[PDB]
């Protein structure tokens, strides 16, 4: 063309501020994770108190 | 980095006699220039077994 | 060496618009009866300031003879031969359509605006037809 | 049987407006002096982005000798004789207002906007006069 023509290394660019994340999946054993005794995989809160190893 | 741009003259011939201001076009130039810019520092310590 | 640039040597330089994109003007004329060489027509009218590019000229076959010998000439009120001199495109064994060839970058002066057709030789046969003119332009 | 349509095979098509309703360039250098094969000068300047028509080259009698030699060539800065190519228009003794014959439906690059004439052959007798290029060509 031969009306205002604007430069190659002149024009704009633009960055967006959303990003974007991967998949994960969370867990397939999510459901069966509890504390009491009728459960799968049973967890113990007794070293959460006062101390052990 | 920031780009800034230039705009030239302007070049050719009148148009002479009988030509038109639609028949025989020009260009209008144009140009760019880029600065790159980074971080830089300088830094000094100071202890206690020089300073008491 | 002293082949300077031209009396144009300093601008810019056109496009889209109003300016002089190419333009025409076409007539077209219609013999009838005997011809003669005391004919004359205008079949279009040009601007003052305008330059020529080209005249196209098509016309019918008038002359129907065995050796036909009718013959065009396309001018103006300046010179009667300015464009066309002795054309015979409307002789029935020749062909049509022949571009201008004389006088063609140059811009009209006054008195000058009106494109006259006149019969240089006689016909020998005269039949029935007509002649077209198309002349292109442009203006400044 | 693979000649498919064109690279053209979809849309409709072009008219009133503003767009690459055909244009010109026009320009009127004057040769002076002595003429040898230093010379070179513009005319006119085309755009960028666009498609030549027809080139027409009509100059005045430049070398009036018994047996004239002036030799024009019409180009530009990439091919010196892109349009016309030993012209010999500006003769005394032959006809001027040659078209264009070689090089026409192409688009013009970047570096290639401006029509030079350059002198190929020296003049027997130099004489003084003027040469018009008129440059037909369009936009999209």
């Amino acid at each position: 063309m031969a009306d205002f023509s604007l430069a190659t290394a002149s024009q704009r660019k633009e960055w967006s501020n959303k990003a974007h994340m991967e998949y994960v999946r969370r867990s397939r054993f999510a459901p069966y994770i509890r504390n009491t005794e009728n459960s799968i995989f049973q967890g113990y809160s007794d070293l959460e108190k006062r101390a052990g190893d | 980095t920031l780009n800034i741009p230039l705009f030239y003259k302007l070049g050719g011939a009148p148009v002479t006699g009988d030509t038109p201001i639609v028949g025989n076009e020009t260009p209008l130039d144009n140009y760019n220039c880029g600065v790159p810019v980074a971080l830089r520092g300088k830094g000094v310590a100071i202890t206690k077994n020089q300073t008491f | 060496m002293p082949a300077t640039n031209s009396a144009q040597a300093r601008l810019a330089a056109p496009g889209h618009g109003f300016g002089g994109n190419v333009k025409v003007s076409y007539g077209s004329v219609a013999f009838t009866g005997t011809i003669t060489t005391a004919d004359a027509a205008t079949v279009c009218n040009l601007p003052v300031g305008a330059i020529v590019l080209g005249v196209t000229l098509e016309s019918d076959d008038l002359d129907t003879n065995a050796t036909p010998t009718i013959t065009l000439n396309v001018g103006d009120a300046g010179s009667a031969t300015r464009y066309f001199s002795a054309s015979t495109v409307a002789q029935a064994g020749t062909s049509s359509s022949a571009p201008a060839t004389t006088g063609l970058l140059w811009t009209v002066t006054e008195g000058n605006t009106a494109v006259r057709i006149a019969v240089a030789n006689n016909a020998a046969t005269s039949a029935d037809g007509s002649v077209r003119v198309a002349v292109t332009y442009y203006l400044p």
